[PDB]
């Protein structure tokens, strides 16, 4: 089969989870777009971040998504 | 005797040793935090 | 203490500039102590040395 516009995968991520230890971790989490706080001024040094992260795929071919969507 | 001081007014900043130790952690801080950042971009880059 | 005077024992502050200079609240407290030492008395229990 190669319809790959018809293809979709959802698949819920494994559970990730970060310890904050220096201003570096936080300064490359904010330097991530998809990386969003409610509160922008909340203090991450010292504390433990878990992602638990749900993924859409559509695929163009068998090796290249057309969208990738995370949240 | 005499005493020539060529120090250049490093004398009057207070806190000598705790100013230069600031100085030199913010430019490690942004250096690190720069590295890291570019680094990451670039990960996300090629994962992409 | 006369005012603008130097106490022959006082203790020195040292001022931002990096100097040591006679200080009076550490000159009148160190004074006070040896007042209270001399009157009272001072103790040194629990104080090893």
């Amino acid at each position: 089969y190669t319809d790959f516009e018809n293809t979709f995968q959802k698949t819920v991520e494994p559970v990730y989870q970060m310890h904050i230890k220096t201003s570096k971790d936080i300064a490359v989490l904010r330097s991530k777009e998809w990386f969003q706080l409610d509160d922008e001024d909340f203090d991450l040094l010292n504390k433990t971040l878990t992602f638990e992260t749900e993924t859409e795929v559509t695929f163009k071919n068998a090796n290249i998504f057309s969208s990738v969507k995370c949240f | 005797p005499v005493m020539a001081d060529l120090n250049g007014g490093l004398q009057f900043v207070p806190e000598l040793k705790e100013f230069t130790a600031k100085l030199r952690k913010e430019l490690v801080e942004t250096s690190e935090v720069r590295k890291a950042v570019s680094i990451e971009t670039a990960l996300e880059h090629k994962v992409v | 203490i006369p005012r603008e005077t130097i106490p022959f024992l006082h203790l020195r502050k040292k001022t931002p500039a990096g100097d040591w200079k006679y200080d009076r609240q550490l000159s009148s407290l160190f004074l006070d102590g040896l007042e209270k030492a001399a009157f009272n008395g001072v103790t040194f229990k629990d104080k090893y040395v």
